[PDB]
């Protein structure tokens, strides 16, 4: 149909930008940030992708949970997830925001950064990777490419 | 037909303050040994148009604690002043052909001012009042100098006309007349636009996003916009200022072609300048203009006074 | 006609008063802008441009340093806005009915107040036929302030370097 | 030559706004035509309705705001 | 004229950016989302408190030398006079008195920020 | 006289209505002073192009000159009250009494 | 490598040419093929406005001449 | 109250800017210049009253140009008589007033 | 000489903007005074005809007014175009 053509064009379009330009939210906790500024390193250049780190959480796209989650910290990563503005992502990175990790059996450990915020993407190892990291991150693109908010619109 | 000329002066400004973002993108990589976008696009072409959509077609978000009139009002004042801001330019010819065209720009600026100022308090949050104040001090400072700058570096020139500086500068340029009236100008530019080492109403290290932290979506593109339409426009004041073109009346695109590259050349000139250099702390800013450039910008103005009249090389009135 | 010059002066009497009203420093601000732009606008159609131009450069300047103030001294939990406030809202309004009141009355008929006697007719009408030549008579004038006015000049500097002096004595505390 | 043009474009304007003041006001009581506003017999310049008064908005737009509004 | 026309122009275009941002995207607000943000915790105070300007006496010196400059911009039409000796006299007699004025709140220490 | 001097008294005058008219703080009063000034160099600048009085075109610049010295003076004033009651209010101006 | 830059710059300079060179060709055309006449003074917009008087047609860049006068 | 160290001295430091009808830069005349001298060369001499009671022809003149009321009343009064003709088709503007003539260069 | 030799020596590695500025300022102030192009400066401005020469009637003892513009009596810019 008419209509089912535009809105496919149309939402192809749509996901193609949030695809193209992501922009992570400057936010890390543990060891598990230093494979994410590996990945923002030349060698594994994330400006290429259109990956760009913003600072305030309003203009974030994405929140890469790189780090263990406390009982301390799981608040602000709350409230940080909240003030950020839609469509919003998430990628834990790491064992320590995928699970428990290392500290899994531990009074002040999170088991669990999706306990805290819905997560789109894990990616594993201790640390993963800046190529593991950056495989995440393309997954997510793909995993947006999928998306089909005006087809499911036009169908309701 | 002048609504026609509006528009091809506003459009092609808005695709190369994008092409722009794209650029400064791309150099600060290759300076810092990456490669930049090149992956949405040929050699990363599509990228502007790309974060052009992500910002328009993502939520924007009022504060509860802001003031909400003010909150909308301020990207629109600084986008249609950064817009504004081109009209007297010639190019070789001036869409709009003042008489006085440089206090206008002054004019102009201080009013551009206020977008900040007002986006800060709006916002209703600490940053954003820390980055409004830094606003404050910054224009303070850059608002002085800027103005003997330019009363010194017209004086030179005979009126406040644009067309009169290129005819100025006809045979030689304002940079070998005036050279460190040049240097100085070229700071009190950069910080003017809040350029580094001047970025400092929206520090990243220091403040989260300052001025701007609140905004998102929509209104945060539009003063994306208005920052790098300002970059340019400043860029070309300079060079119309200080570098002249030589202008053919019957083939006018010659003139055309060598202000772009000059300007060009300026714009690359800052983008390199924030890939070289740290941040300053904003009073050592303040300190940096009042107690080093005004004592030799008033030095300057007294010279460039007296230079006229003891050579006998007062320029025409008109 | 167009009326240009009536409309921005009707504007610039809304910006007095708002900023008269005084909801709180950043509006009164806001309005001492507007009216400041508004009056450069007014002049400059009368035929002052340097005038008009430095007025509102002068006021853009002016009105940062009552922002900064305005943000440490005269700031409170809540800074009131026009219709915040019943007595601000009350005063904007008895002030945009009076400036209507009047406006009304003089495009009616010749309104002559208590004051003074206005006619209801052109700015253009007032103007002059004559014209000046390859120069700007406003520039001439205000040129003028070194070659002539050599008293003016002195008693200026004079009054600004004493106002700095000024400014840093009553500020020593101690 | 151009003071000349002016002088006579001026008076020929005044002449034209009479003839038509006298058209006009002929019902008037006590109206006198082409009658002076000053005590003195001095030539005084057209302000700028004396001239252009009787005129279309096109005209007396160009002649009061042409200059300035030229950019 | 054609300069109302650019500023309606400009203005109009601006207006119409913040319109399409503002309804083009689907919007989803609650309490949380549009809290203030202070790094992830919620502020202890409000933004509407005193904030302690410490160049409170550089601004009004700056509103001084704002005088000074409007004074200072009108040479350029001033240098095309007969009386050039009176000319410059008075154009070097307000710059030396604004570097006076200068040179004296250096001095004086008007240039240092309060602690 | 034309409704635009009319409009520029009016305005001058409703400024001076504003200044006496205090309502707590002393920086909107400070404005409101300002304002003044402002219709005043308005007022002036029309009267004076109007009339070709070429000499009189620099009497508003130093109009301007003693407005912003008056400016810089009364801000000062504000800092010391402020530094002495912690608010600009106008009611802590009142151990002198008549 | 660092010419992969050059066509973002190319787009970009590119772009700035559009304004000048329209607002050159929209001079030309709405001043008969000639330059925008410049007045910024009284003495050159009284000229502006004989011409457009002598014209006949209402424009003042219709120039007459030798032709004209006789 | 009034020390005139200006005419004691010889000294010139605002009486060139008191009137209108000194010396101007570029000899650029007043708008009403001719009608201030008359009124000043009338008054001078003579003292306030007298200036007051004797030249208030050349003053009422001089307050007429600066100001122009009662020619403002006039044109006023002839722009009222018009549009009431028009409103009942008394009156047709001429050709040239209506803006189909050629005018002079 | 000793004492101001060693202010400048001092100044110049502690304050160089200031010593600059100084210098430019007393330049400016100075040399005006001794250039004599100040006085062709001057002509220059005088020579620049703003309004129009209006004529003198000739009472026939004016010999020193041009009949004609291109008469030899009255001023000549000869030295100005050589300039
Ligand atoms: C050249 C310019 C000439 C101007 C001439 C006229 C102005 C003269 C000077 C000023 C004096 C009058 C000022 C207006 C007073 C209006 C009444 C009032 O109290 O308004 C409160 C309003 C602030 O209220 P608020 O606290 O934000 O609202 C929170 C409420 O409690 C609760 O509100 P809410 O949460 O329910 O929100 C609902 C609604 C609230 O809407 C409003 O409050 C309407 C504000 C506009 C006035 C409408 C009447 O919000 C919206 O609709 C959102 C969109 C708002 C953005 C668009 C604003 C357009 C302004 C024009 O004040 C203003 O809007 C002040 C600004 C007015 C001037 C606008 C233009 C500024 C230009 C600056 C640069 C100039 C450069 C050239 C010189
Ligand atoms: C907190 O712990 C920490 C971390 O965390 C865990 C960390 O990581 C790190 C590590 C830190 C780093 C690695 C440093 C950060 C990394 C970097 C790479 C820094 C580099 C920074 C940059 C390169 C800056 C880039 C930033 C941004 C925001 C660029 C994004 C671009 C934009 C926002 C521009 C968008 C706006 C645009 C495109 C405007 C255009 C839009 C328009 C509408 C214009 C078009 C208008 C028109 C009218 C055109 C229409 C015309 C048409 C249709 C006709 C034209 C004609 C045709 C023929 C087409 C540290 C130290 C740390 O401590
Ligand atoms: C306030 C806005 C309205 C008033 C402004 C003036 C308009 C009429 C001007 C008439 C005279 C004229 O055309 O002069 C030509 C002159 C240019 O020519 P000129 O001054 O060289 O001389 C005229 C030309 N000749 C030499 C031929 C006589 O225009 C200017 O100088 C520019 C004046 C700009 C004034 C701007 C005031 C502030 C407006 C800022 C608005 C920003 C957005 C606000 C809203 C944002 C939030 C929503
Ligand atoms: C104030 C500005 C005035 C001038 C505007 C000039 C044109 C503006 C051009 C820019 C438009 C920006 C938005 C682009 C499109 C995307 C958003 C969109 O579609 O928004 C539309 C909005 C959409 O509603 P929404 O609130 O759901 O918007 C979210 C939209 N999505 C889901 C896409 C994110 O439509 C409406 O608000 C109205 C919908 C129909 C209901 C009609 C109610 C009656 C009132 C209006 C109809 C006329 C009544 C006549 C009789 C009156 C007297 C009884
Ligand atoms: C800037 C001012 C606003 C602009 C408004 C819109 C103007 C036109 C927008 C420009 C559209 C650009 C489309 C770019 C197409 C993407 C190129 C191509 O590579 O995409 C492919 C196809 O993309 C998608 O299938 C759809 C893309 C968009 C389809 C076009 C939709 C219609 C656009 C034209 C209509 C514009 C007018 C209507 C809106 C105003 C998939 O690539 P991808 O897998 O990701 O790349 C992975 C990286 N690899 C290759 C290294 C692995
Ligand atoms: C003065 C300057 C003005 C601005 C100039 C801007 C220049 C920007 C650079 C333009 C280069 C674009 C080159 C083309 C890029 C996309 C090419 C291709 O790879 O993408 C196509 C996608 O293209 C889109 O579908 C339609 C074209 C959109 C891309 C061209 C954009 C042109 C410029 C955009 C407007 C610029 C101004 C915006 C305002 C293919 O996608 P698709 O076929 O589906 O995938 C399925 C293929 N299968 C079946 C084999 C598997
Ligand atoms: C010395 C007396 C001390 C006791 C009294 C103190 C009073 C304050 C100090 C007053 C000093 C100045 C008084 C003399 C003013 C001169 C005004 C004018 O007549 O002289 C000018 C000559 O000026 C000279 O160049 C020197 C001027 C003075 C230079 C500055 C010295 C004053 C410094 C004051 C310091 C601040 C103290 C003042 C406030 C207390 C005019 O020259 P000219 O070119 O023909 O004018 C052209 C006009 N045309 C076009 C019609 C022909
Ligand atoms: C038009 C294009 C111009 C291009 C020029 C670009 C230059 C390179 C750009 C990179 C610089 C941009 C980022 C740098 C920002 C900071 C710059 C800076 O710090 O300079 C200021 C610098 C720092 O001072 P401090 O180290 O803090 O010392 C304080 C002592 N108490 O000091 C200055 O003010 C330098 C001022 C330069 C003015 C030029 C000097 C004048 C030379 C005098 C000779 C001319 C005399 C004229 C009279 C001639 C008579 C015949
Ligand atoms: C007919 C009405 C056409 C659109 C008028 C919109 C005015 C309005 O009421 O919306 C205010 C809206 C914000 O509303 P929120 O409180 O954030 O939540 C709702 C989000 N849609 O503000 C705007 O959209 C900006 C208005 C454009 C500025 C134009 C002013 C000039
Ligand atoms: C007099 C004719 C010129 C007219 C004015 C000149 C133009 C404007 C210059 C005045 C502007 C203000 C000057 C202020 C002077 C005193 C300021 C001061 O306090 O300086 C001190 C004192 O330092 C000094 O050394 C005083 C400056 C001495 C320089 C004066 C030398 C005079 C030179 C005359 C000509 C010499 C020619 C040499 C040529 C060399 C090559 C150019 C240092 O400041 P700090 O507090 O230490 O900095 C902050 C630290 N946290
Ligand atoms: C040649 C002639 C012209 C040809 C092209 C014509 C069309 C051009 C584009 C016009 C503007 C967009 C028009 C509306 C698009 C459809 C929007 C829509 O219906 O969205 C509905 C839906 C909302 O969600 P829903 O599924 O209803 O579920 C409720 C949520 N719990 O889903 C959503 O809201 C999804 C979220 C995004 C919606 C907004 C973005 C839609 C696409 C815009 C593309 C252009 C963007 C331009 C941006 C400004 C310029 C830079
Ligand atoms: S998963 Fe491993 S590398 Fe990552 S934060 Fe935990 S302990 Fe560190």
């Amino acid at each position: 149909s008419r209509g089912e053509y535009v809105v496919a064009k149309l939402d192809d379009l749509v996901n193609w930008a949030r695809r193209s330009s992501l922009w992570p939210m400057t936010f890390g906790l543990a060891c598990c940030a230093v494979e994410m500024m590996h990945m923002a390193a030349p060698r594994y250049d994330m400006d290429r992708f259109g990956v760009v780190f913003r600072a305030s959480p309003r203009q974030s796209d994405v929140m890469i949970v790189a780090g263990t989650l406390t009982n301390k910290m799981a608040p602000a990563l709350r409230k940080v997830y909240d003030q950020m503005p839609e469509p919003r992502y998430v990628v834990s990175m790491g064992s320590c925001a995928n699970g428990g990790g290392y500290y899994h059996y531990s009074y002040s450990v999170v088991r669990g950064c999706d306990r805290i915020v819905p997560v789109d993407i894990y990616v594993p190892g201790c640390p993963p990777t800046a190529e593991a990291l950056l495989y995440g991150i393309l997954q997510l693109q793909r995993k947006i490419k999928r998306e089909k908010r005006l087809r499911i619109w036009y169908r309701r | 037909m002048f609504m026609i000329n509006i528009l091809s002066l506003i459009i092609p400004i808005l695709l190369a303050v994008a092409f722009l973002t794209l650029v400064e993108r791309k150099v600060l990589g290759y300076m810092q040994l990456r490669k930049g976008p090149n992956v949405v696009g040929p050699y990363g072409l599509l990228q502007p148009i790309a974060d052009a959509l992500k910002l328009f077609t993502k939520e924007p978000l009022r504060p509860a604690t802001s003031s909400i009139s003010m909150f909308i009002i301020a990207p629109i004042l600084a986008l249609s002043l950064a817009l504004t801001m081109w009209v007297p330019l010639p190019m070789p010819y001036p869409l709009i052909n003042m008489n006085l065209g440089v206090l206008f720009m002054l004019a102009m600026s201080s009013l551009a001012v206020y977008s900040i100022l007002w986006s800060g308090w709006a916002s209703n949050s600490k940053y954003a009042l820390i980055g409004a104040l830094r606003a404050v001090a910054q224009t303070i400072s850059y608002e002085v100098t800027l103005a003997i700058i330019l009363l010194s570096v017209l004086l030179m020139n005979g009126s406040y006309t644009l067309s009169t500086l290129i005819t100025t500068q006809e045979h030689i340029w304002m940079i070998f007349t005036s050279w460190p009236l040049a240097m100085m100008w070229f700071i009190s530019t950069l910080a003017e636009t809040n350029r580094a080492p001047f970025d400092l109403t929206e520090g990243e290290s220091e403040l989260v996003s300052g001025f701007n932290v609140e905004y998102a979506a929509g209104p945060f593109a539009m003063f994306f916009m208005a920052e790098y339409a300002n970059i340019i426009m400043m860029n070309a004041f300079t060079a119309i200022l200080f570098l002249g073109a030589s202008h053919d009346p019957h083939t006018p695109e010659l003139y055309t072609i060598n202000f772009v590259l000059k300007t060009l050349a300026l714009t690359i000139t800052f983008l390199w300048i924030r890939a070289s250099y740290p941040r300053f702390r904003y009073d050592q800013l303040m300190h940096l203009l009042w107690k080093s450039f005004l004592p030799l910008t008033l030095a300057l103005c007294m010279w460039h006074i007296s230079l006229p009249i003891m050579t006998a090389s007062i320029p025409p009135q008109s | 006609t167009m009326y240009i010059a009536f409309i921005l002066s009707t504007i610039f009497v809304i910006g007095f008063v708002g900023f008269s009203s005084k909801p709180s420093p950043i509006y009164g601000g806001l309005g001492l802008i507007v009216s400041g732009g508004v009056g450069c606008g007014i002049v400059l159609n009368f035929g002052g441009s340097f005038l008009g131009l430095m007025v509102f450069l002068i006021y853009l300047g002016g009105m940062l340093v009552v922002f900064g103030y305005t943000t440490a001294m005269a700031t409170e939990m809540y800074p009131e806005v026009w219709v915040s406030n019943k007595t601000v809202f009350g005063a904007f309004v008895s002030g945009l009915m009076m400036e209507f009141c009047m406006v009304y009355y003089a495009l009616k008929e010749e309104e002559v107040e208590i004051i003074f006697k206005f006619n209801g007719l052109g700015d253009w009408v007032i103007y002059d036929t004559g014209d000046s030549g390859f120069f700007s008579e406003e520039a001439m004038g205000i040129a003028a302030l070194y070659s002539y006015g050599t008293w003016l000049v002195i008693v200026t500097g004079w009054s600004l370097l004493i106002g700095v002096v000024v400014i840093m004595e009553i500020t020593r505390g101690n | 030559l151009f003071q000349a043009e002016k002088d006579r474009r001026v008076l020929q304007m005044l002449r034209e706004n009479l003839e038509e003041e006298a058209i006009i006001m002929k019902d008037v009581p006590d109206w006198k035509v082409g009658e002076s506003v000053f005590h003195t017999t001095r030539w005084v310049t057209p302000m700028m309705g004396e001239l252009y008064g009787l005129r279309t908005n096109e005209e007396i737009l160009s002649a009061t705001y042409g200059f300035i509004w030229y950019t | 004229m054609n300069i109302m026309l650019t500023l309606l122009t400009n203005v109009t275009l601006a207006s119409l950016l913040v319109l399409i941002a503002f309804w083009l995207p689907q919007l989803n607000a609650y309490s949380e989302k549009t809290s203030p943000y202070e790094c992830g915790f919620d502020p202890m105070g409000s933004a509407r408190l005193p904030f302690s300007m410490k160049f409170f006496l550089v601004a009004i010196t700056f509103l001084l030398f704002d005088l000074e400059i409007a004074l200072l911009l009108p040479l350029p039409w001033a240098s095309q006079t007969n009386n050039l000796k009176t000319m410059l006299t008075m154009a070097l007699f307000l710059l030396i008195l604004l570097a006076a004025s200068l040179a004296y709140e250096w001095t004086q220490k008007g240039l240092e920020w309060a602690e | 006289m034309p409704l635009v001097y009319m409009n520029i008294i009016m305005a001058f005058a409703i400024a001076l209505a504003g200044l006496l008219m205090y309502r707590s703080h002393l920086m909107s009063s400070l404005l409101c002073l300002e304002g003044m000034m402002l219709s005043l160099f308005i007022m002036s600048t029309l009267i004076i192009l109007n009339t070709h009085f070429t000499l009189a075109n620099m009497m508003p610049i130093i109009l301007l000159v003693f407005a912003a010295c008056e400016a810089a003076l009364g801000l000062s004033l504000l800092v010391m009250v402020s530094n002495t009651y912690g608010t600009d209010y106008v009611q802590n101006l009142n151990l002198l009494q008549c | 490598m660092w010419f992969e830059i050059l066509p973002g710059i190319a787009v970009m300079a590119a772009c700035l040419f559009i304004p000048g060179m329209a607002t050159a060709h929209i001079h030309k055309f709405t001043n008969g093929g000639k330059e925008k006449r410049v007045a910024h003074f009284s003495y050159q917009w009284n000229l502006m406005e004989r011409d457009r008087c002598i014209s006949g047609v209402n424009r003042y860049h219709v120039t007459k001449g030798l032709e004209n006068i006789d | 109250p009034f020390f005139d160290v200006q005419k004691r001295l010889g000294l010139d430091l605002d009486r060139w800017m008191t009137i209108q009808s000194a010396e101007q830069p570029h000899k650029i005349p007043g708008r009403c210049h001719a009608f201030e001298k008359e009124w000043i060369e009338c008054a001078h001499g003579i003292g306030g009253i007298r200036a007051e009671k004797e030249c208030k022809i050349e003053f009422d003149d001089f307050v007429e140009c600066l100001l122009r009321q009662k020619t403002m009343k006039r044109l006023s009064a002839i722009k009222r008589q018009r549009d009431k003709l028009i409103k009942e088709g008394k009156y047709t503007p001429p050709p040239h007033h209506l803006g189909k003539e050629d005018p002079r260069p | 000489a000793g004492r101001i030799a060693s202010f400048l020596k001092n100044a110049w590695a502690k304050e160089p903007v200031l010593v600059a500025s100084f210098a430019i300022g007393g330049l400016a102030i100075i040399l005006p005074s001794l250039s004599p192009y100040t006085n062709y400066a001057i002509r220059i401005n005088r020579a620049t005809p703003y309004n129009y020469p209006v004529p003198l009637r000739d009472d026939g003892n004016m010999p020193d007014v041009p009949s004609h513009p291109q008469d030899p009596q009255g001023p000549s810019l000869e030295w100005l175009k050589n300039l």
